[PDB]
């Protein structure tokens, strides 16, 4: 049926951009608290990190994005911790609970909790990220 | 490309045009003077957006209303017919810069936030805090919207979750970068369902959208306040404003909502369209026959009053009792010739399940289906060329099935129309399991052909990936394009491929290392459907 993991993904990585903006923007304006901003910039690169290889589907041949090679032995290395979804979604929603104190990260915050919840969907379906070997 | 280049320059230009001056409507005159103190740079980086997203918003929905283009393309050089082909790169393109729009709005409106929230509660400049005090008291208009004393970043997060204009700021930021998420070539191509239900969340973005700036919380000293009020002479009285008779109290409104008068026309032109395809829901097609192809294949064969197709082309449909809401995409596999339409359907996924359970074909009253119409591009110029090459890979080999069937017919009904003479046909395929209706197809054409004496019209050959007659591995497009080129001398063959990319690049690079230059030579024009 549907892969959930794959659209999860493809929101996780927009949140994390979305997140490192609103950091960005934080740091440099001076926002009060923007120490907040700081740990945005700080979980969005992780984020963008974690969420840009693309996991193998179950049936098919799937894209890759540019450059993914070397991200995908690096989320390799980490065994099951990347490999599961439960760990992949309370890990992204614990990421996301720090950064909705400032309104530039609020919509970040927003963002990852709607791709932790995608991830969510997809641990109850059976659903992992075997990586794309070449 | 005349077309593609004018619309994408126009569009691009128009954006730039509205941006500069909407910046400069509302950074040099005099009307913004004190807003441009409380908010600085901030305002005009906050509004040449939203003009920018007016007109982008308007464009959105046109190149998509799928009835009505269909109806105007009937009526409206094919060089011209490709280029108004990319409504859907254009849709694309449009909603790319809707995105960065809405960024840099979103990002300055986020300056602004703080600015107003900062000086209202005595942590900025003396001047923009006592700006902020205007709007506390009886007879005087604020300047500053966030009126509530609470500190930052929590005066930011209580602006949003009660301003009108942050509440659906925000809905529609979740609905913008949702649609957008969702929206990937992955996504499109691998799991439609998800693109295609997410994607309404439209209807949810153009509602905030029209409300979004009811509030008129950005405001600007009105022209009467501005007539009393001389700026230049008031701005460092601001301590005894209203006291002294040169400085009366300036007084600030709001600007009208102007994004309704934009989304107004497209979202009515996109209700229209929707009913059209609702009322082509509505009408009749008969399904007269429904053939069972081996491995899971049903041909439905049906007519339906008024339906005229062109080779290559698909349809919709929609079968009610399977799906109320959807409508799944089939290419015509029958020859335009024929009283009935085909075509053959794979079953892969749950709707074709639902029509291939409900059809009866599982079993030992045929469902209610309704087809939208003829749409795609035609692959007509096949027709013209007089020696052809149709390679089709996999799933591929599917628009070919008309073409290859309307041959036969324009050669028994005229012989001399078909300017045609010879084709070359190439399946590459993994197997050939699912498709064997189409080697029954190919089979045919040859055996009319040899049955009329032209056995030299049909010449095919299925190479199996996985590793006339079948062959193994793929075709050395090296020697074959050669060998033809030493049958076929001074003459110019098209090469129509519908297979992979890297199948398109490979032809296209074949095509021209054989075609000769000079204007004798072979020349190996190459079309991809
Ligand atoms: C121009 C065009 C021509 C096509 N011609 C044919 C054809 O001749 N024969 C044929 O069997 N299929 C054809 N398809 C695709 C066919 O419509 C899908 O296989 C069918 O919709 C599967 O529905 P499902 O219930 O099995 O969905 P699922 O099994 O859930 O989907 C399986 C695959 O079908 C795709 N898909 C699902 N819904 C749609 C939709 N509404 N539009 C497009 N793709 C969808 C998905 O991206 C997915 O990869 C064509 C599609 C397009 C765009
Ligand atoms: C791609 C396209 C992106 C497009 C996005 C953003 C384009 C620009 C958006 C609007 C920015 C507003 C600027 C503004 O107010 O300027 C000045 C303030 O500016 C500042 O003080 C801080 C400047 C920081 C700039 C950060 C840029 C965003 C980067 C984000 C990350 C980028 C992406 C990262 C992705 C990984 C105004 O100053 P002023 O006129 O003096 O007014 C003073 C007024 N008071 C204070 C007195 C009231
Ligand atoms: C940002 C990336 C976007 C992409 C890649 C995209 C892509 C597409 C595609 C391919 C279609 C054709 C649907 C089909 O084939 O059946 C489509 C239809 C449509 N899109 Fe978009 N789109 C995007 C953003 C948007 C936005 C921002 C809006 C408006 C808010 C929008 C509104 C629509 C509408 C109304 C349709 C027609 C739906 C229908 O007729 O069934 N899209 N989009
Ligand atoms: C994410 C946070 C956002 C905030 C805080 C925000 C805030 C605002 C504010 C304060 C206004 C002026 C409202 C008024 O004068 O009454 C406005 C106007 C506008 N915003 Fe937003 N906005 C946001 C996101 C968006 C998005 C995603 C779009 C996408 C189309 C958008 C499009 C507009 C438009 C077109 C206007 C002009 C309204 C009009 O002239 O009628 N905004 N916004
Ligand atoms: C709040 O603002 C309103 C309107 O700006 C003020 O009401 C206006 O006050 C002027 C000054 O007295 C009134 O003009 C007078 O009109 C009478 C006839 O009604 C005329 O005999 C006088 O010579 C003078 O021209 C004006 O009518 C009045 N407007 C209304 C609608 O009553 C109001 O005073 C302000 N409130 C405070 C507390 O200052
Ligand atoms: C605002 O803060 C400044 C800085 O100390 C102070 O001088 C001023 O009196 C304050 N105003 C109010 C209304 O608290
Ligand atoms: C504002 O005051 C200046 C200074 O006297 C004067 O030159 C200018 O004409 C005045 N403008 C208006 C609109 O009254």
């Amino acid at each position: 049926q549907i892969e959930w993991a794959m659209w999860a993904n493809e929101q996780a990585l927009a949140s994390g951009l979305i997140l490192i903006t609103g950091g960005i923007v934080a740091t440099a304006g001076r926002f009060t608290q923007w120490y907040f901003g700081a740990y945005s910039i700080v979980a969005g690169v992780f984020v963008c990190l974690l969420e840009y290889p693309r996991g193998k589907r179950k049936k098919g041949s799937t894209m890759e994005r540019w450059g993914q090679k070397y991200m995908t032995a690096v989320v390799k290395l980490f065994g099951p911790f990347t490999r599961n979804y439960y760990v992949r979604a309370v890990l992204h929603l614990l990421l996301s609970v720090p950064a909705g104190f400032l309104l530039a990260t609020i919509l970040g915050t927003a963002c990852l909790a709607i791709a932790s919840g995608i991830y969510l969907l997809a641990a109850v379906r059976g659903e992992q990220w075997t990586p794309i070997e070449p | 490309e005349g077309l593609s280049i004018f619309v994408i320059l126009v569009w691009l230009g128009l954006n730039v045009f509205l941006f500069v001056w909407y910046y400069r409507v509302y950074d040099i005159p005099p009307k913004f003077f004190y807003t441009r103190k409380l908010l600085g740079s901030a305002l005009a980086l906050a509004r040449a957006p939203a003009a920018c997203l007016n007109f982008n918003c308007m464009l959105i929905l046109l190149p998509v209303c799928r009835n009505l283009l269909s109806f105007l393309r009937g009526s409206s050089s094919t060089r011209v017919r490709r280029q108004l082909d990319r409504n859907l790169t254009f849709h694309k393109m449009v909603a790319w810069m809707i995105a960065l729009h809405s960024a840099i709005h979103t990002i300055a409106h986020l300056f602004n936030v703080e600015w107003c929230v900062n000086a209202r509660v005595n942590n900025s400049d003396p001047y923009s805090v006592a700006l902020s005090e205007l709007g506390d008291r009886q007879n005087e208009s604020y300047l500053n919207f966030a009126r509530k004393r609470i500190k930052n970043p929590e005066g930011g997060l209580y602006l949003a979750v009660t301003l009108l204009a942050g509440i659906t700021g925000v809905v529609i930021t979740l609905c913008l970068i949702l649609i957008i998420t969702s929206s990937t070539k992955t996504i499109r191509r691998s799991y439609f369902e998800v693109f295609w239900y997410t994607h309404h969340l439209f209807v949810i973005f153009f509602i905030g959208l029209a409300i979004h700036g009811a509030e008129r919380i950005v405001r600007g000293q009105t022209a009467e306040s501005l007539a009393v009020h001389n700026i230049t002479v008031c701005e460092q009285k601001i301590s005894e404003w209203g006291k002294i008779k040169e400085c009366p109290i300036p007084q600030f409104a709001g600007n009208p909502p102007m994004t309704w008068k934009w989304i107004v026309g497209p979202m009515f032109l996109y209700l229209c369209e929707r009913l059209v395809r609702f009322w082509r829901s509505q009408q009749k097609v008969v399904i007269t026959k429904v053939v069972t192809h081996p491995f899971k294949t049903i041909e439905l064969q049906m007519k339906k009053k008024g339906f005229k197709m062109e080779v290559g082309q698909y349809i919709f449909v929609k079968c009610p009792k399977v799906s109320k809401l959807e409508w799944h995409p089939f290419t015509l596999t029958s020859a335009p010739e024929e009283d009935f339409f085909s075509i053959h359907i794979r079953i892969v996924g749950d709707w074709t399940e639902g029509l291939f359970n409900a059809c009866g074909c599982d079993k030992q009253k045929l469902p209610k289906i309704a087809v939208d119409g003829p749409f795609g591009t035609a692959s007509e110029d096949v027709f013209s060329y007089e020696v052809v090459m149709l390679v089709g890979a996999g799933i591929g080999v599917t628009p070919f099935a008309s073409i290859l069937k309307s041959v036969w017919y324009k050669y028994c009904n005229n012989a001399t129309n078909l300017k045609l003479k010879k084709i070359y046909f190439y399946w590459l395929c993994r197997d050939t399991h699912a498709f064997e209706w189409f080697a029954d197809l190919l089979q045919l054409l040859e055996s009319q052909m040899q049955e009329r004496n032209n056995a030299g019209f049909l010449s095919y050959n299925i190479y199996l990936t996985g590793w006339q007659k079948t062959l193994y591995g793929r075709p050395n497009w090296d020697n074959e394009f050669k060998t033809i080129a030493s049958q076929h001398p001074n003459t110019r063959i098209g090469v129509f491929l519908c297979g992979p990319e890297a199948l398109a690049e490979t032809l296209s690079k074949q095509s021209i290392s054989n075609s000769e230059s000079g204007p004798r030579g072979v020349h190996f024009i190459f079309n991809k459907e």
